[PDB]
RNA sequence: CCCUCGCCAAGGAACUCUGCAAGUUGGCCCCGUAACUUCGGGAGAAGGGGUGCUCCCUGGGGUGAUGAGCCCCGGGGAGCC
RNA sequence: UUGGAGAGUUUGAUCCUGGCUCAGGGUGAACGCUGGCGGCGUGCCUAAGACAUGCAAGUCGUGCGGGCCGCGGGUCCGUGGUCAGCGGCGGACGGGUGAGUAACGCGUGGGUGACCUACCCGGAAGAGGGGGACAACCCGGGGAAACUCGGGCUAAUCCCCCAUGUGGACCCGCCCCUUGGGGUGUGUCCAAAGGGCUUUGCCCGCUUCCGGAUGGGCCCGCGUCCCAUCAGCUAGUUGGUGGGGUAAUGGCCCACCAAGGCGACGACGGGUAGCCGGUCUGAGAGGAUGGCCGGCCACAGGGGCACUGAGACACGGGCCCCACUCCUACGGGAGGCAGCAGUUAGGAAUCUUCCGCAAUGGGCGCAAGCCUGACGGAGCGACGCCGCUUG
RNA sequence: AGCGCCGGCCAACUCCGUGCCAGCAGCCGCGGUAAUACGGAGGGCGCGAGCGUUACCCGGAUUCACUGGGCGUAAAGGGCGUGUAGGCGGCCUGGGGCGUCCCAUGUGAAAGACCACGGCUCAACCGUGGGGGAGCGUGGGAUACGCUCAGGCUAGACGG
RNA sequence: CCGAGGGUAGGGCCCGUGACUGGGGCGAAGUCGUAACAAGGUAGCUGUACCGGAAGGUGCGGCUGGAU
């Protein structure tokens, strides 16, 4: 009637907690930039998409995502706004 | 307001699913049977290998009615279906579990091991 | 991490270990990476230690951690030397 | 080594992909005689240049689907359609296996 | 009180010679469907899901001219009470 | 070339055919009769039925703030424990079991230009600024208890922001190579933590990148039982395009497109079964088997699920449904021995609620050390082999 | 110091009792009034802290026969054709090298097994060393036979 | 959205069980007849068919594993 793996659960909550937190903005943020970027606006798609880069990466930091993962997930944004963009182009500011 | 024919679910685990009252035991010539009634039964619906099959004719206290009871507090209790526990002739339940809500007034009838094993008395 | 460790052989009361590279994590008498030499700790036959130094060195030397009794073993065997 | 087997397309009817059906001969474990056995494998055609009858060499590749671990390698020989006629008169002779 | 008709708590054939009478079920589209069989059937077996309205996209036919318009068969997506 | 024995029984008698039977060896055995000792093995093969009680995983005060108690004085501080709390690391190892699985599960040989790996080792480079919360604690409510919610305070190797970029990542280019391998340039993006002593000095820690090493994931050829009185099977079904997902390939998952995939070389179905090193027999070939030991896999009351994390979809972690059981003050709550002993049930049948961490080994720690039913030993059983006695 | 056994197989025999009873029995078989076969006893044979039994695996079983069997009458030729798949296939030359053979090399964990030596007084148990393969990966080689491809023949086969 | 599972309905496979019923194996000394073994007193066997308390009988065609 006891332990130290309640210790341990109660600790997985507080991470959980912010493991979630970081990924919600991550997609939202994310996803903020594709849809600026299929509309093109340009600027304001990358502004809004190095944000969703630097969110990225500083979760891959810890635990919240591996490190290929987020380069993985980095792949994808950036890949989808060059093909977007190509239709009603000018990209700037410049990102790439 | 239970009576010969009536079908009743069986709240408990003894194997039957549902009895069918073929007898109200209060009296000469009572015609409906409520909580905290015994009656009469034949199980006409068992699972496999309980301690009850189809066939047998047991006792049972009814637990709950969908006909509505009142009481002297001005209120009043309606279930959804109509349900009975199955006792032996010492009122004592012949499973180990009661499932599903129970009225009050059983306790006033002296079915109290059946109120203890009920999740939830109203 | 790589651990340099004495798996026990012999019988009841006839202990006969083998100086052996294993995992960490490995169960002590389960199958190791290598045998780099044994072990009597009784000392009842001429050869109670024998040391396959230069092998010992390596694993030393890429990265395996012995036993704070293991290297009494490696240092009565001189893989420690000048 | 990446395996690399030989073998002969007898269906080509799906979309980059084709059906290369390979033997192997080998001693009986008991009687010691030699033995043919077959087996299908979908191979990858990218560029869908393989048709029936085609004698093509297969390497292991990495998963393309399901089923799909090869790559057509390199054609070897064209027009092989006796083969294919040996494999389908088999498969058409299994409705006369029923009941 | 009778006729014809509507509804009913809990029960649900306990009615009665008999579920008599009356409920239930009920069209269309789709899914699916048993013993047995004389291979047709049994079959609408059983059992289920769907059904209004709005907007948007779209396939074929008839007339016409190949088009518009009128008209007939559909398909997909998103909504509303 | 180290290896090969047969006999009884059909007839009045014979020869042949043929079945039954026997002599041998073996067992996790059991049963009867009998029973002295020692050693080393070994002992729930059935109900993967149900379980009383204890124990089987913790550790760091050299990360941090605290309540207590004891020690030296100035009711303030050092210090020693001590207790819970926050923060580490371990808890994914080790231990059990053989249910399920006829499968890339296992054996064997290969693939990864489709991949991850904490701690360990080696090489390169760095630690500069600022802020914040939550438990402990105090205050309030509820309760039999399990045990909570409420408000407010607070530290840190906890948490964010800025900076620096040795470096790495990503995108678009060119170069080598050739499945996503390696280079490089432009843009963008990501580093941190401090603690101890003897102190212009070490030590344990921290951060980013590379390599090694070990441990894995995934994929493929091949091998793997009985029934054909199971002969036809298939809609995520087979392939394609796009995407989601992951460390990573893939119908693994989703949309749409195409009409495919499989099968007498036995598909599909039904039965049984964890598989191998090996074990037992055998002249060999072969047959039989997979307990002990080692490797791998699978499961942790029956199912489903994810979370935390290098690593689990986690036996002694969490959520939910089911079956069962238990406590209760009757309002409500709890549990998961296929860990080690032990109990009960079933069965022809299968052990001590023992001892110690001294050894080996594991975890944490600077270290003294602490935990370790792993283990090392002791106990019961002619169960087995070996040795010994009753002269 | 006990247990099994003493008709043949199969090692060990007499007396009593019983009288198709009581019983034995792995098979063939024993017992119906002189039983080495039932029961006891004497004696004897085999083992010995064991000895018997039951269950099960392999062997004997060449009784699933690859090694290593058969089918007129013992069990066994399909009632007979035709033909699909499949198995198998004449003589000569060459190209390849799939089978097949050889050489090299990697893998084949530890334990076990086997041989040598040693430690527990021996042994069982245990340590240390030695020696191998098959199978598969790779590199090199051989080409008789089997395979394939190509060309020639006429003895099989088919046609005039 | 998926989703353990719960519910409703309809199939398939297997196991056990059932009044009664079919024949089968076995069982020291039952009852009936005598089919087969000799030319077994009708040569036998045979596929089929029909009949009869029972073996069997008879037809058709076939075999010699039929005697003199
Ligand atoms: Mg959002
Ligand atoms: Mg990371
Ligand atoms: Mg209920
Ligand atoms: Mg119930
Ligand atoms: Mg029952
Ligand atoms: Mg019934
Ligand atoms: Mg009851
Ligand atoms: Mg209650
Ligand atoms: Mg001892
Ligand atoms: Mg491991
Ligand atoms: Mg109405
Ligand atoms: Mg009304
Ligand atoms: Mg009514
Ligand atoms: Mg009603
Ligand atoms: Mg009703
Ligand atoms: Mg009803
Ligand atoms: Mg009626
Ligand atoms: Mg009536
Ligand atoms: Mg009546
Ligand atoms: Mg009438
Ligand atoms: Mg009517
Ligand atoms: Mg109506
Ligand atoms: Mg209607
Ligand atoms: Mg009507
Ligand atoms: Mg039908
Ligand atoms: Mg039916
Ligand atoms: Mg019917
Ligand atoms: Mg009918
Ligand atoms: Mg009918
Ligand atoms: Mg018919
Ligand atoms: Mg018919
Ligand atoms: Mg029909
Ligand atoms: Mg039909
Ligand atoms: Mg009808
Ligand atoms: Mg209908
Ligand atoms: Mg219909
Ligand atoms: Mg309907
Ligand atoms: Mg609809
Ligand atoms: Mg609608
Ligand atoms: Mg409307
Ligand atoms: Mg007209
Ligand atoms: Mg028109
Ligand atoms: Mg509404
Ligand atoms: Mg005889
Ligand atoms: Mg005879
Ligand atoms: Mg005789
Ligand atoms: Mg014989
Ligand atoms: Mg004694
Ligand atoms: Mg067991
Ligand atoms: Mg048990
Ligand atoms: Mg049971
Ligand atoms: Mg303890
Ligand atoms: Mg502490
Ligand atoms: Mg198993
Ligand atoms: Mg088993
Ligand atoms: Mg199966
Ligand atoms: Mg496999
Ligand atoms: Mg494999
Ligand atoms: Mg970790
Ligand atoms: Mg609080
Ligand atoms: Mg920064
Ligand atoms: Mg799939
Ligand atoms: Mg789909
Ligand atoms: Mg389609
Ligand atoms: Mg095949
Ligand atoms: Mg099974
Ligand atoms: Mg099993
Ligand atoms: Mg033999
Ligand atoms: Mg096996
Ligand atoms: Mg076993
Ligand atoms: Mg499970
Ligand atoms: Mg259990
Ligand atoms: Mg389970
Ligand atoms: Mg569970
Ligand atoms: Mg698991
Ligand atoms: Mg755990
Ligand atoms: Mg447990
Ligand atoms: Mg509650
Ligand atoms: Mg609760
Ligand atoms: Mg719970
Ligand atoms: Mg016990
Ligand atoms: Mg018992
Ligand atoms: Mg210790
Ligand atoms: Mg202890
Ligand atoms: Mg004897
Ligand atoms: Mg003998
Ligand atoms: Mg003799
Ligand atoms: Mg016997
Ligand atoms: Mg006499
Ligand atoms: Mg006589
Ligand atoms: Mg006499
Ligand atoms: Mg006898
Ligand atoms: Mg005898
Ligand atoms: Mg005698
Ligand atoms: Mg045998
Ligand atoms: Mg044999
Ligand atoms: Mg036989
Ligand atoms: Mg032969
Ligand atoms: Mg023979
Ligand atoms: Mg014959
Ligand atoms: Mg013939
Ligand atoms: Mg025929
Ligand atoms: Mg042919
Ligand atoms: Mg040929
Ligand atoms: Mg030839
Ligand atoms: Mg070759
Ligand atoms: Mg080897
Ligand atoms: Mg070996
Ligand atoms: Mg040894
Ligand atoms: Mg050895
Ligand atoms: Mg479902
Ligand atoms: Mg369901
Ligand atoms: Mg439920
Ligand atoms: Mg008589
Ligand atoms: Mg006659
Ligand atoms: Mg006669
Ligand atoms: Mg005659
Ligand atoms: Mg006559
Ligand atoms: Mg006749
Ligand atoms: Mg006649």
């Amino acid at each position: 009637r006891n332990l130290s793996a309640l210790k341990r659960h109660r600790q997985s909550l507080k991470r959980r907690l912010r493991n979630k937190a970081k990924k919600s903005a991550i997609k939202t943020l994310s996803k903020k930039a594709i849809q600026l970027a299929q509309e093109g606006k340009a600027e304001e798609a990358l502004k809004i998409m190095r944000k969703a880069e630097s969110l990225i990466d500083k979760a891959a930091k810890g635990s919240t995502l591996h490190k290929n993962a987020a380069a993985r997930r980095k792949s994808r944004l950036m890949r989808k706004v060059r093909q977007l963009l190509e239709a009603a182009g000018a990209p700037l500011i410049g990102g790439g | 307001m239970i009576q010969p024919q009536t079908y009743l679910e069986v709240a408990d685990n003894t194997g039957a699913r549902k009895i069918m009252c073929i007898r109200v035991l209060k009296g000469s010539n009572a015609k409906y049977a409520t909580v905290g009634d015994v009656i009469v039964a034949s199980v006409k619906e068992a699972i496999p290998r309980g301690a009850v099959k189809e066939g047998d004719v047991v006792k049972a206290v009814v637990v709950r009615t969908k006909k509505e009871i009142k009481r002297p507090d001005g209120s009043a209790i309606r279930f959804d279906d109509n349900a009975a526990v199955i006792i032996n002739n010492q009122l004592e339940p012949r499973g180990t579990r009661v499932f599903g809500p129970v009225a009050r007034e059983l306790r006033e009838k002296g079915f109290m091991k059946i109120v203890s094993l009920a999740p939830e008395v109203l | 991490m790589v651990k340099i460790r004495l798996a026990r052989f012999g019988s009841k009361h006839n202990p006969h270990y083998r100086i052996v590279v294993t995992d960490a994590r490995r169960k002590r008498d389960g199958k190791y990476i290598e045998k780099i030499g044994y072990y009597d700790p009784r000392k009842t036959t001429p050869d109670w230690l024998k040391v396959d130094v230069e092998r010992a060195r390596y694993w030393l030397s890429v990265g395996a951690q012995p036993t704070d009794t293991a290297r009494r073993l490696l240092r009565q065997a001189g893989v420690f030397r000048q | 080594p990446k395996k690399v087997l030989t073998g002969v397309v007898v269906s080509d009817k799906m979309q980059k992909t084709v059906t290369v059906l390979v033997e192997r001969q080998f001693p009986h474990p008991l009687y010691g005689k030699v033995i043919k056995r077959s087996k299908k494998y979908l191979a990858h055609d990218p560029e869908e240049k393989y048709k029936l009858g085609d004698v093509v060499e297969i390497i292991e590749s990495r998963p393309i689907s399901k089923r799909k671990r090869f790559r057509v390698l390199r054609l070897v020989e064209s027009g092989r359609m006796d083969l294919v006629e040996k494999y389908l008169i088999r498969r058409q002779n299994y409705e006369s296996l029923s009941k």
